[PDB]
């Protein structure tokens, strides 16, 4: 789905 | 907590991040402000008397069709040892001044020559720079220049042994392009990472049958001075659906104080979109670009065509060893240049907006989660939490001035407490919470 974006490491999370 | 000079429009806005000090870029005027935005000095800028068929120093008799032209700031950036003005009057040339007695001047050419002509000498069109350092010591200022009516990219000394020849570009120290009105690029930003410095912007996709206008990324060497390690990345948000790249930022925090990943508002050609692109992502789709158009001809390892000449250029991808890019991971003189990717970097928005334009995006951290301060054409500033979980709909908007498009440059003090945004008329000092 939507990307968002990692708490602390700022790194990218693709899927939810 | 606010600045509206009565009777004048803002364009551009710069921090210095020693001081605290803020400098404004307004029709016909220089402010300088304290973080407190107080005002601490004023340059009058123009009129002047003007024609854009006309060369600098304007004089009557050799510009008869001079004429009062106004001076909106096209390009106000903090340098080492001064504050870099170009304003869009007199072919874009451009002066240094004191930061911190912005009314007294450093450097100003007397006689600017064709080669010095420095920002766009149309209000309507951008102007993007970045100030960086030569392998000696020397500070060297990067412009990207949209087409007007000059390189649409160029490196420039901003103090050579001849303070004469400041702003001056050398022979190879720029990006030899061709049709300048056909690819017709518009600048949108800038910045620095590691070893390399990035130009977004917007230019027609000639390559494409529709040669529709395209966002990309561009990557070269800070030493390099050459342009031999040119090479373009289109962008895709949603695979190009919103083609038009309008403003980006990457996350800046009293922890991070740069972040890895850029994120970018693109406007469909109406709605928006948020759409990240993983700065090693970027870097890893330029080293492809370059390691195939150096030695595969272009091709991928299946011979698929990744990696090719773009602007006409009378180059062609190679077949050189390896070892070349061991040996000349920027480039030379007979390495293919300038290049581009077949591939685009890709994108799935993080927010779509139906009905707003964005124009400016700021990002930062609080307690690990990063939020997101973005502007619209309406005068609008929305507040986004970009973390896991996150609605996409903003938890918070507030007006800054209706009608008048919020700026890009939206910068943070230097404690992240407050931004300072900006519209046509205004600028002002957010607080961050409550
Ligand atoms: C890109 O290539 C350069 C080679 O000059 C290398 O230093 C860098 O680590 C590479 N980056 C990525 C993300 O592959």
């Amino acid at each position: 789905x939507r990307p968002r974006v990692a708490r602390w490491t700022g790194q990218i999370i693709y899927c939810s | 907590t606010a600045f509206t000079p009565n009777g004048t429009y803002l364009q551009h806005l710069a921090r210095d991040p020693t001081s605290g000090t803020l400098y404004l870029g307004a029709t016909n005027f220089l402010f300088q402000l304290s973080p407190g935005l107080q005002l601490e000095a004023t340059v009058s800028t123009g009129p002047v008397l003007d024609s854009r068929d006309c060369l600098p120093p304007v004089m009557p008799d050799e510009c008869p069709q001079a004429q009062p032209t106004n001076n909106p700031n096209q390009l106000l950036l903090v340098s080492p040892g001064a504050l870099v003005v170009c304003g869009s009057v007199h072919q874009g040339v451009c002066e240094q001044r004191r930061l911190g007695q912005l009314e007294q001047l450093l450097l100003r050419p007397e006689r600017p020559g064709d080669t010095q002509y420095v920002a766009a000498n149309d209000p309507a069109v951008s102007t993007v720079g970045l100030v960086a350092q030569g392998l000696a010591g020397e500070p060297l200022l990067f412009v990207g220049r949209g087409y007007t009516s000059i390189p649409p990219i160029t490196t420039r000394a901003l103090w050579p042994p001849d303070p004469q020849a400041a702003f001056s570009y050398e022979e190879t120290a720029k990006l030899a392009v061709g049709r300048l009105s056909e690819y017709s690029h518009h600048f949108v930003s800038a910045f620095a990472r590691g070893a390399s410095a990035y130009f977004l912007f917007l230019r027609r996709d000639l390559q494409a049958q529709s040669r529709a206008f395209r966002a990309y990324v561009s990557r070269v060497c800070l030493r390099d001075q050459h342009y031999y390690s040119y090479v373009e990345l289109p962008l895709a948000c949603e695979g190009g659906r919103y083609g038009l790249i309008q403003a980006a930022a990457v996350a800046t925090s009293r922890e991070v104080a740069h972040g890895e990943v850029l994120f970018a508002a693109f406007s469909s050609a109406g709605a928006s979109a948020l759409c990240a692109f993983p700065l090693d992502e970027v870097d890893r789709l330029a080293n492809r670009t370059r390691d195939a158009c150096y030695t595969r001809e272009g091709r991928a390892e299946d011979g698929t065509e990744v990696a090719y000449i773009e602007y006409d250029v009378n180059s062609d991808c190679a077949q050189l060893p390896v070892d070349t890019l061991d040996a000349y991971p920027c480039g030379s003189d007979h390495t293919p240049s300038p290049m581009a990717s077949r591939v685009p970097l890709e994108a799935t928005p993080i927010l779509e907006w139906p009905g707003i334009q964005l124009t400016a995006v700021a990002v930062t951290m609080e307690d690990g989660h990063t939020i997101a301060f973005l502007g619209d054409s309406q005068g609008q500033l929305h507040r986004v939490y970009l973390g896991p979980g996150s609605d996409g709909h903003p938890y918070s908007t507030q007006s800054i001035q209706q009608g008048s498009a919020v700026s890009r440059d939206l910068t943070f003090d230097g404690t992240f407490e407050h931004l300072y945004v900006m519209t046509q008329s205004t600028l002002l000092k957010v607080p961050v919470a409550s």
